[PDB]
RNA sequence: UUAAUUAACUAUUCCAAAAGUUAAUAACUUAACAUGGACUAGCAAUUUCGGUU
RNA sequence: CACGCUUACAUCAGUAACUAAUAAUAUACUGAUAAUUAACAACCAAUAAACCAAAACAACACUAAAACGUUUAUUAAUUA
RNA sequence: GUUUAAAAGAACCAACUCAUCUAUGUGGCAAAAUAGUGAGAAGACUUGUAGGUAGAGGUGAAAAGCCUAACGAGCCUGGU
RNA sequence: ACCAAAGCUAGCUCAACAUACUAAACAAAUACAAAAAUACACCAAAAUAAAAUAAAACAUUCACCUAACAUUAAAGUAUAGGAGAUAGAAAUUUUUAUCCUGACGC
């Protein structure tokens, strides 16, 4: 009999069984049977300029570490919006209906990189 | 409607418990078939003047067939309930005086 | 698994369509009729049995068509004939002497005078003489010729009473129908079909007939020459 | 979404990106997120198996504690 | 006449609507909120899907009369 | 090992915990009670005690309901609380003869019944017992509103009852927009069954439908933590402003 | 199977149920289904093959 | 080559013992390291209309009546 | 391939398909084989792939044959 | 003298209590021929338990037989049964909260 514990890959089947190995698709099938590759589907690697970047893969051994303080939503809010909203309330122009000036986003569907749908891979 | 009766006696259960049934309690005898008994007659109160039964405002005993397929769907008559009979009583009382 | 039928074709066409045979198997997959399967590959030629069928509804009068070719059909024992009239052609069941280059009439008009019955002509039963040989007769007006179609077989018109025609089928049974039922005149083609001789047991396999079972079965009471009287006349007129 | 597959288990079904709604997808429609009446017995069997596993693990831990207390009489 | 379509091969008719859709002034409780079929709940009726943005390949074929070159008189080509 | 709670109480525990607890209390108390339906196929005896004809002694007799099977086609119509009687029987009515399985089925009929409150003629598969109960209640709507769930045994009947109860509780003008007097006359004769709206939309619902309705009611989107933090900051600022 | 008890299912027939029709309580019909009780057959179900010799 | 088995294939090294129904050593044992690179093959348009006229060197025929196709019109993301 | 105006359920005989007779083998190469010898060999022919009919059954050119090496009715689990 | 022999542990078993009952992992892929990102649908179904066995055979019958009401009595009583094998209640009665949980079990 055949084997059941081994993985069922494309190498173990007939000619008509061609299963992918996990890569993402990059296009579709055109008119004359060929493959039309879409340049918007291929990932564009955004590489920065490492010329004047003074940072190495390792750090100094004598450099001190820090206590583990995982960044939280409350800490991020206190760092980015608490001073602005506090100053606005002290000045007396606070508007509870409009919070877009402090960084809040009502709907994610407007901008490019939304957070809940996660339109960006990485 | 078929009416069946158990051949075997079921033991008692007096504390409100469900009776302990057996395979032998599924054996039924057909003691009566209601569809074969002589069917009763339906009493209806006329709301219009039909040719066969009579004038509007009387109670007539007709067979369930005509009572269900002719008089009731076409609004030619209504049931003999007390709430529907008080209306015809007051109508007759208003008609006799005028 | 449940199989699908090959007859999924709504559009009528003259070109032969491919058909998937099935040997006695129903849509479940079990044998329902024994002795069927393993014949020759065949195509299906769609036959138009409603003879009186005008092209457009604007002119519903009688029409004449021309015979192009009388061809062989493996599906039925008769011969088919291509007839063209107007902008469309159609397959019909050719009569005994229908050849290429003939004219066929298709009429639905009934008159007080009987018409001269040719072969390819198709008139209602109420317009044919009292002793006319017919085929491809109908049960109801506009239903289609379910009755006589086999090669060489033909029925006979007996009488017309109260606007209803009585015919006699090849089974010597009487069939009463309305007089407005269209019927084709004459005998069906291939009159020598019964005289054919299967030369060997392989021709039956070519036709698609599997051999009979080898089990010996003792005859019961059903066997024997049962001389039964002729059954009553089958009437299709709906009397109110 | 917290779904219940045909095997009676409670799974966390993640959502995939589709160009058509859910009621028009053939591959998605022939999926079943519910359990038939014949899966309750298997669910109860799983429950009982896990209960027995936990019970024998607790008994093992108790026996090990007792054995260690008897071997080291430092009390 | 003789219709050339076989019922077992033709497109089967949609199933009859649930009995809860014949009650006037009553909302049906369907499985449209869970995004999957579930027995015991009513069958939700959905309007024809509107792809607000059109797609060339994955759109329905436009009819013949919609074409600007469509004419009433039949031409024999 | 053993289970702490018996298996017979597992469904009760699941109904007590989870989202089933947030269901309305009137619906829950309607679902808990299991009233004995009316005898349709078995004929009960009147008194609770009976004198044995052979023993000449008084003995306590009880009524055991005969199991009746309701096929899934019965939920689309009104069979009058009956169904298929699956059982056994003795051929030739002799005990010492063969025992044979027997399925007694009712005589179904496709009849059209008109409702006054909903104003629609439903083509339903009803039985002679259904028609007799209708004639006894002196009305289709009367029969629907009077016979409870245990006597209807029909999901479609429960849906009809729920619809007409909601209509009576809402005083729907869509009954007769051109006949307000007729609408009022129709609504008056069914005053004995007027149930408030808080309970009129939970009578013809099963457990799955009730859980789905409660989920659709409690389905709320998670509010962003920005709002909560802004509210907290506003509270702290108001406190610091009032403490000076 | 010409053994003893007889089911379900398939073909008959009959009665009841249901739909109705005629006349001043009676008579008559059943397209598709289809319920209850009987009848005749197919397909069949359960069980058995007394002992001395 | 297809179907099927999955590294049993290749290089180096070892075999006292394990596999070869025995040795020599090794494609069949052991360990380490490498390998099979697409042009061949798989995935690779629908909607209507014109279309009866067999394949057998197909000229033309026989019966058992026979798989295998183009053109026209509308839409077919267009970018190694 | 040969004989035939023949692709004639014709003939001789290859590939191929069956298995007539004999001799070995009988814990054997083999839970049905080897060798010689045989029958068909353009057909009711062999055969590849994929699907269907499932045991109160299927299928059967009736041998009560075959239905995963034991079938007068498969095997496994449960009753046990 | 070879072959060999002996450990005491891994762990299991039966109960009590118990939160109240489908453990942990779930980045991506998983009911396309599972672990294959990506296209205009179809989705779902129920209809009694049977027999092996006992009645020394076997035809009516044959406790339990994957449906809660537990315990002390009534009581193996009334009853049901080819009145055979066997089956078998009820009315009415009793039941004091927690720890003291481990093992004349391997
Ligand atoms: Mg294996
Ligand atoms: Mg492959
Ligand atoms: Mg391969
Ligand atoms: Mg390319
Ligand atoms: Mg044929
Ligand atoms: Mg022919
Ligand atoms: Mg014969
Ligand atoms: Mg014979
Ligand atoms: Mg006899
Ligand atoms: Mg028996
Ligand atoms: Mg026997
Ligand atoms: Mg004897
Ligand atoms: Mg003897
Ligand atoms: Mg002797
Ligand atoms: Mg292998
Ligand atoms: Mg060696
Ligand atoms: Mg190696
Ligand atoms: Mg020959
Ligand atoms: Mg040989
Ligand atoms: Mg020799
Ligand atoms: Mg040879
Ligand atoms: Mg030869
Ligand atoms: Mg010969
Ligand atoms: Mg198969
Ligand atoms: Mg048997
Ligand atoms: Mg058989
Ligand atoms: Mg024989
Ligand atoms: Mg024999
Ligand atoms: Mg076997
Ligand atoms: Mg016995
Ligand atoms: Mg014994
Ligand atoms: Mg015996
Ligand atoms: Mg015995
Ligand atoms: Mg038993
Ligand atoms: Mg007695
Ligand atoms: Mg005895
Ligand atoms: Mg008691």
């Amino acid at each position: 009999g055949a084997d059941r514990m081994s993985k069922w890959t494309s190498k173990r089947g007939p000619r008509t069984f061609c299963k992918g190995r996990g890569a993402k698709g990059t296009g579709f099938h055109g008119r004359d049977g060929k493959f039309v590759q879409i340049k918007e589907m291929i990932p564009e690697l955004v590489v920065p300029e490492l010329a004047g970047f003074k940072l190495k893969p390792y750090v100094n051994y004598r450099a001190p570490e820090g206590t583990d303080t995982p960044l939280t939503a409350k800490q991020l809010f206190l760092e980015t919006a608490a001073p602005a909203i506090e100053k606005d309330f002290k000045a007396g122009t606070f508007d509870p209906e409009h919070l877009e000036k402090y960084g809040f986003e009502p709907t994610q569907e407007g901008k490019l990189f939304q957070l809940y749908p996660k339109n960006f891979p990485r | 409607t078929v009416i069946v009766e158990r051949w075997w006696k079921v033991p008692l259960a007096g504390e409100g418990r469900k009776p302990r049934l057996h395979r032998r309690h599924r054996v039924y005898k057909l003691v009566e078939d209601t569809k074969h008994r002589p069917k009763d007659n339906l009493e209806l109160v006329l709301t219009q003047s039909v040719e066969e039964l009579g004038v509007r405002g009387d109670l007539v005993s007709v067979k369930k067939s005509v009572g269900r397929n002719r008089l009731l769907p076409q609004g030619l008559a209504v049931y003999a309930s007390p709430e529907n009979k008080k209306l015809f009583e007051e109508e007759k009382l208003l008609r006799q005086e005028g | 698994a449940t199989s699908v039928s090959w007859k999924s074709r709504t559009k009528y066409t003259v070109m032969p369509v491919k058909m998937r045979k099935s040997g006695g198997r129903n849509h479940t997959g079990q044998i329902q009729v024994h002795g069927i399967g393993g014949g020759h590959k065949q195509r299906y030629r769609m036959i138009d049995f409603l003879r009186f069928r005008p092209e457009h509804e604007s002119k519903p009068g009688p029409f004449e068509e021309k015979v192009i070719a009388v061809r062989y059909d493996p599906c039925r024992s008769a011969d088919i004939a291509l007839v063209a009239g107007g902008n469309r052609k159609r397959w019909i069941i050719a009569t005994e002497n229908m050849k290429a280059g003939d004219t066929v009439l298709n009429s639905d008009h009934i008159g007080r005078m009987a018409v001269a019955a040719r072969e390819g002509d198709a008139h209602p039963l109420g317009a044919l003489p009292v002793g006319t040989l017919i085929n491809n007769v109908e049960s109801e007006p506009g239903r289609g010729a379910q009755y006589i179609r086999a090669a060489g077989t033909c029925g006979v018109l007996l009488r017309k009473v109260n606007g209803t025609a009585i015919i006699q089928l090849p089974s010597k049974r009487q069939m009463q129908v309305l007089e407005t039922c269209i019927a084709t005149v004459g005998r069906v083609s291939n009159v020598d079909h019964n005289k054919r001789v299967i030369g060997k047991a392989g021709r039956n396999r070519w036709l698609g007939k599997r051999p009979n079972s080898g089990l010996w079965q003792r005859k019961g009471g059903w066997a024997g020459r049962k001389i039964r009287p002729l059954p009553p006349m089958k009437s299709y007129v709906k009397l109110p | 979404a917290w779904r219940r597959d045909i095997f009676g288990r409670i799974i966390w079904h993640k959502f995939k990106q589709w160009p058509i709604p859910w009621y028009l997808n053939k591959k998605y429609n022939r999926k079943r997120f519910f359990a038939m009446p014949y899966v309750e017995r298997f669910v109860r069997m799983r429950i009982e198996k896990q209960a027995r596993i936990k019970a024998r693990k607790r008994s093992l831990e108790r026996k090990k504690e007792k054995f260690l207390q008897e071997k080291f009489p430092h009390l | 006449a003789y219709e050339w379509g076989v019922r077992s091969t033709r497109k089967p008719e949609p199933p009859p609507l649930d009995r809860v859709y014949e009650i006037p002034g009553l909302e049906p409780i369907t499985y449209a909120g869970k995004m999957h079929f579930m027995p015991g709940l009513a069958r939700p009726v959905f309007p024809p899907w509107d792809p607000g943005w059109t797609h060339p390949k994955f759109r329905r074929l436009p009819p013949l009369h919609e074409h600007p070159l469509y004419k009433d008189q039949a031409c024999y080509v | 090992p053993l289970h702490k709670v018996p298996v017979g109480l597992w469904k009760q525990l699941r109904l007590w915990e989870g989202i089933y607890s947030r269901l309305p209390r009137h619906y829950l108390r309607s679902l808990e009670e299991a009233r004995t339906p009316t005898p349709v196929h078995y004929r009960p005896h009147g008194a609770k005690f009976k004198i044995n004809p052979k023993n000449w002694q008084r003995e306590r007799v009880e009524d055991v309901p005969i199991p009746v099977h309701y096929p899934p086609e019965s939920q689309l119509g009104l069979w009058g609380g009956e169904g298929w009687v699956l059982g056994h029987r003795y051929v030739n009515n002799d005990k010492l003869s063969k025992r044979v399985r027997k399925v007694w089925k009712p005589q179904l009929f496709q009849r059209e019944l008109y409702s006054e409150i909903l104003d629609k003629r439903f083509t339903v598969t009803v039985t002679m017992r259904t028609l007799d109960l209708i004639d006894q209640a002196c009305g289709f709507d009367f029969y629907i509103l009077k016979t409870p769930k245990e006597d209807l045994c029909s999901k479609f009947g429960m849906d009809l009852k729920r619809g007409m109860l909601l209509r009576l509780a809402r005083q729907d003008p869509q009954l007769h927009p051109d006949d307000p007097a007729r609408r009022a006359a129709i609504y008056d004769r069914y005053k004995a069954f007027v149930i408030p709206e808080a309970e009129a939309e939970w009578v013809g619902l099963t457990l799955d439908e009730a859980v789905e309705k409660q989920r659709l009611l409690e389905e709320k989107d998670p509010i962003p933590l920005f709002k909560i933090f802004v509210e907290e900051l506003l509270g702290q600022l108001q406190q610091q402003a009032l403490s000076e």
